[PDB]
């Protein structure tokens, strides 16, 4: 909740075209264009015609008043713990009322604090004074907040979050009070009332917003800096592969067919003159059991692509120099019901993993300049010791590889 | 405690009571806690094998495990009649018996398979309740159905027993790798039994995936296998007043449902809630309603069978009876509503249970019993793999290559032991054949047998003398050929260091086998193999861009759960120092919904075999939310 970082005035960024001022929501049987879900200003679900992005944000305009800025309240209320109830209408002064309490602010504010308990919210206070109160508060873009339509008893309704209910309150609230030119002429001083409960929905608004951000935002923001989830990404067993260049690996049927699933559509719908959609379903009917011919599209990819079809393999956790290695694909397994991934077995000691039914993430690396990028984690470059510059022995020959030769000189 | 004192070995001397799945190990003394509880875990994995056997070297207390573990066969528990029977399928069908003592009235079920959990089941031998007819006898004892793993005699078995040779094959045998004969990996067989529930509503049709235009059949008959791995697929519809998707059968498009397994379908269970009238009147739903008919026809028949004695008021019925009887006439009776998870449901649920032989294919895992494990490396032809020349034991071959390097760091040197006395075994029974009557084969099986096990002799004397001579010859025959049965006792009984030194000492002409292209001599000795439930199918996980559950209900082929990138990753990424492409390879593949769609753009419109893809520079959609709502807040970021 409370954050140091730089505040905004509203006023300079707020834009008179997009402003709610109409607090219906809907018109004559229709989405209002001055309303809160208003197509013109916040977008509809034709959004390419529309351009106009989530970022689109309404304005609402409480001229000629001003309430007490939502982020800015709870200083206030550490430094003036009656705020509560002096905004209310029903020292010198006490409970004078929002329009009141405005104009004795300043005085105020010496009046009721305790300057050792709150002298740095006294000081923000006095620097970001003419951000305190604000004449038009923000809402942001129906996209984000959803109103789904249900079917009635009565007649069709729709459903919507608090958040709506909040904001249209607070329009519904202001409207009235500006029209009124005769009825005001004494009226204003129970007036007052009606603004503190805008203040209130708005602090509402302010706490919904910091839930929002619980809810999928920054819950889910941060949860992706826990583990941001990858597309083109699988998980496979590991076998022994003898016979082939160490750096070179032999990929199951199953697993080159979906990660290079795009580049295979591409060559199906050149070589057949087919449409995307039916080259797809060549490939569904090749994902299904082995048949040559989609085999021979995948043999060809991994044979005649430039710097060659390629990947990432780590084995967690990624804790050591070779954890995440730059790999070739040389083969294609024949057999579909083979699943398991055939590494080289001076490759193992590098990764820590073993034989024993731990399962490598692959990621495979697509772009020519990104495959050059990451070929400095190759298993090649990782021949030298980075602390000795000494050749390491993780790369070298290994139990079952040592005795062979040992018999043959020894 | 601390105190091991109390530990006394003459207390416990001559007895296992003190062991319990280790009874199961042969020579358990030799192995260590670590490898003895390994076996105790792969005991509860191993799968079930079509072609299981009793192991050569047994612990005597196999049968008895067989015996108490009544998952596996079915044993009349009273002297019972056959009243009648009748069928659901060809493969499914009900018995009705009366008790000889009591007159209770009661049923025995036949299937093909039996369901465990997920995946795991097993094919039942039904010879013997498919033997019986009506007014057949069912005596007390008998087994009306078995499991693969019991034999003629009820003999237990959770294994086959494979030829091993401890080789270096081209280094293929690494660490506990294996190397596995063609015919070996045969023996090795496990079924998969699957029940998958596809669920259509009034306005889902099924595809005409196994029908031409004139017959529709959507999917696969009782005694029909699956193809392409799709039972059937599933159309949903915004109004099915209009009928005018008829053209649409053959075709097959992304929103349509997929439900996948592959084997033979044994079982249909159809739940319906639509009244018959409504099903008759559309084509589509023919090869449904003759299932639908075939259930009711099975359930009326039992009711009309059965009413007289269910409701008579003797009621002479057993519980089991009673249920069964009562479900077939909530069946048939009318204002039956069914509910699936405490909800109405429209249209109908369909449960396939479908058997499929699943063969040994690589990364399964085969273990012994003495805690070892072994990944199948390579099937390979039986030619290939060492076979010994120039002997009497000349063209043998070995059915699996165990690796040789680090057997004694293992800690349980019984695998050893069980293959040499295997080894030493095939000598007496060449032996046996070469010359000599019957007596001379019995002498010479008395005198291994006193070498290995006393009371294995004693036992097999009393049990020779018995037989005819016939019977003698036929046993003999056996032994020469099939094998040799030697009891190791897990704590008592089993043969040590000394005892194998006697046994080489005194049969001198055993000595290693010299392989066809092996300059070091192999022995090559039968060990006893299970087959654990690990398969790579687990833990498979591929995806592409467009956890879901749909693998889990049979939605999909594989998983395509993601791969998850951390601060971790990010780190040994930023080695390369090119921190501009890692932000490029997340944007595309996951943060940055333009960079995706730019990606999978060019991806299918570039050049096959070269790629190279240029990604625009944007806020991600996530980032614009969040500058939009803290505006909102009242806080803006300075780039701090």
């Amino acid at each position: 909740m409370g954050k140091k970082l730089s505040l905004i005035d509203f006023n300079e960024i707020y834009n008179e075209e997009n402003l709610i001022t109409r607090a219906n929501p809907i018109e004559n049987h229709e989405f209002s264009d001055d309303g809160i879900y208003s197509e013109r200003i916040f977008g509809s679900y034709n959004e390419d015609d529309d351009d106009k992005d989530i970022d689109t944000i309404g304005w609402i305009n409480i001229e000629p008043y001003y309430i007490i800025n939502p982020i800015l309240f709870t200083i206030i209320k550490k430094c003036i713990p009656s705020i509560n109830k002096i905004i209310n209408y029903q020292g010198e002064d006490d409970y004078i009322g929002l329009v009141k309490f405005k104009d004795n602010f300043d005085d105020l504010l010496e009046k009721y604090t305790d300057k050792k308990k709150y002298q740095k919210e006294y000081d923000f206070l006095i620097e970001n004074h003419d951000k305190i109160f604000i004449n038009k508060l923000p809402v942001f873009s129906h996209k984000l907040r959803p109103a789904t339509l249900l079917t009635g008893s009565k007649g069709k309704v729709l459903a919507f979050d608090e958040i709506n209910n909040y904001y249209n309150f607070v329009i519904e609230y202001i409207n009235q009070i500006n029209e009124g030119v005769v009825s005001d002429d004494s009226i204003d001083l129970l007036l007052l009332p009606l603004l503190y409960n805008m203040q209130f929905y708005a602090n509402n608004i302010l706490t919904r917003i910091i839930s929002e951000y619980l809810r999928g935002k920054k819950g889910f923001l941060r949860k992706n800096i826990m583990g941001s989830r990858i597309n083109f990404s699988a998980r496979n067993v590991i076998t022994p592969l003898i016979g082939h260049p160490i750096d070179e690996v032999a990929m199951p049927y199953k697993t080159f067919a979906e990660l290079y699933k795009f580049q295979l559509i591409n060559l199906i719908s050149k070589v057949k003159g087919i449409n995307y959609n039916e080259a797809l379903k060549f490939w569904e009917k090749g994902i299904l059991g082995f048949n040559q011919e989609l085999y021979n599209y995948m043999e060809e990819l991994i044979t005649k692509t430039k710097g060659g079809c390629t990947f990432l393999l780590n084995r967690n956790p990624t804790i050591s120099i070779g954890s995440i290695l730059y790999l070739k694909i040389g083969l294609i397994k024949k057999d579909y019901k083979d699943l398991t991934l055939g590494i080289s077995n001076n490759l193992l000691s590098a990764l820590s993993g073993d034989y024993d039914g731990d399962v490598l993430n692959i990621i495979p690396v697509f772009d020519n300049k990104m495959k050059e990028h990451f070929s400095l984690l190759s298993p090649q470059n990782f021949l030298v010791d980075r602390n000795n510059g000494r050749f390491n022995g993780d790369f070298d020959l290994q139990k079952d590889q040592i005795l062979g030769i040992f018999i043959l000189n020894n | 405690m601390d105190d091991i004192s109390v530990i006394k070995n003459e207390d416990y001397e001559g007895s296992h009571r003190f062991l319990a799945e280790e009874l199961l190990m042969p020579n358990a003394n030799k192995t260590d806690g670590n490898r003895s509880t390994m076996f105790c875990s792969h005991l509860a994995q191993a799968v079930t094998l079509q072609k299981a056997e009793p192991p050569l070297v047994y612990t005597n207390f196999e049968n008895q495990v067989g015996k108490y573990s009544t998952a596996g066969y079915r044993k009349a528990n009273s002297n019972y009649k056959v009243i009648e029977k009748i069928y659901k399928n060809d493969y499914n069908y009900v018995l009705i018996v009366q008790d000889q003592e009591t007159g209770e009235y009661t049923l025995f079920e036949r299937a093909e398979c039996e369901f465990l959990t997920e995946h795991y089941g097993f094919q039942w031998d039904n010879d013997k309740i498919d033997s019986l007819k009506k007014d057949d006898t069912i005596e007390k004892d008998t087994v009306l159905y078995k499991n693969t793993c019991y034999d003629e005699n009820m003999n237990f078995g959770y294994g086959v027993n494979l030829n091993a040779a401890y080789f270096s094959y081209k280094n293929e045998t690494l660490e506990d790798a294996i190397v596995i004969s063609e015919s070996a990996a045969k023996k090795l067989g496990t079924f998969s039994v699957n029940k998958v529930k596809v669920s259509v509503n009034t306005n889902d049709i099924l595809l005409n995936l196994y029908g031409d235009n004139e017959n529709y059949k959507g999917f696969p008959d009782i005694g029909e296998h699956i193809k392409n791995q799709i039972i059937a697929s599933r159309r949903r519809f915004d109004y099915n007043t209009a009928l005018y998707e008829l053209k649409n059968l053959n075709e097959m498009r992304d929103s349509d449902t997929p439900f996948f397994a592959d084997g033979k379908i044994v079982d249909i269970e159809i739940f319906s809630n639509v009244p018959e009238e409504e099903l008759k009147v559309q084509k589509y739903n023919e090869q449904v309603l003759y299932y639908i008919n075939k259930q009711k026809e099975f359930s009326n028949n039992v009711y009309q069978k059965l009413k007289k004695i269910v409701e008579g008021k003797d009621n002479n019925v057993s519980d089991k009876l009673l249920h069964f009887y009562n479900n077939c006439k909530m069946r048939i009776d009318e204002n039956i509503s069914y509910t699936y998870q405490n909800s109405k449901f429209s249209g109908f649920i369909m449960e396939f249970t479908i058997l499929e032989e699943e063969p040994l294919n690589k990364g399964s895992k085969i273990t012994g019993r003495y805690g070892n494990k072994g990944v199948i490396s390579k099937i390979l032809p039986d030619d290939q793999m060492p076979t010994v020349a120039e002997g009497r034991f000349k063209g043998l071959k070995a059915d699996i290559c165990l690796n040789p390097l680090g057997v004694f760091n293992r800690l349980n040197p019984s695998q050893l032991i069980e293959q040499e006395l295997n080894w030493i075994a095939k000598f007496i029974r060449k032996d046996m054949e070469e010359a000599g009557s019957n007596e001379e084969k019995v002498s010479i099986l008395l005198d291994f047998l006193n070498r290995v096990n006393k009371e294995e002799t004693e036992l097999m004397e009393e049990f020779i003398n018995s037989l005819n001579k016939t019977e003698l010859e036929e046993f003999l025959n056996d032994i020469i050929e099939n094998g040799i049965p030697i009891c190791q006792k897990p704590f008592f009984g089993n043969i040590g260091l000394d005892e194998l030194w006697e046994l080489y000492n005194h049969y001198d002409h055993i000595d290693y086998f010299k392989c066809e292209g092996i300059s070091t001599p192999l022995i090559i000795g039968e060990i006893y193999m299970v087959r654990l439930k690990h398969e790579p199918h687990s833990k498979f996980s591929a995806r592409s861009t467009s956890k879901s559950k749909n693998f889990k209900e049979h939605k999909d082929l594989y998983s395509k759960t993601p791969v998850r990138i951390g601060n971790m990753e990010i780190s040994n990424l930023s080695l390369t120092n090119e921190m501009g492409s890692i932000m490029d390879m997340l944007n595309s593949y996951s943060n940055n919904e333009t960079n995706r769609r730019e990606l999978i753009m060019q991806l299918l419109t570039g050049n096959p075999f070269d790629t190279n893809i240029d990604l625009s520079d944007v806020e991600s959609g996530t980032s614009k939310i969040l500058k939009s709502l803290f505006t909102c807040l009242g806080l803006s970021i300075d780039d701090v």
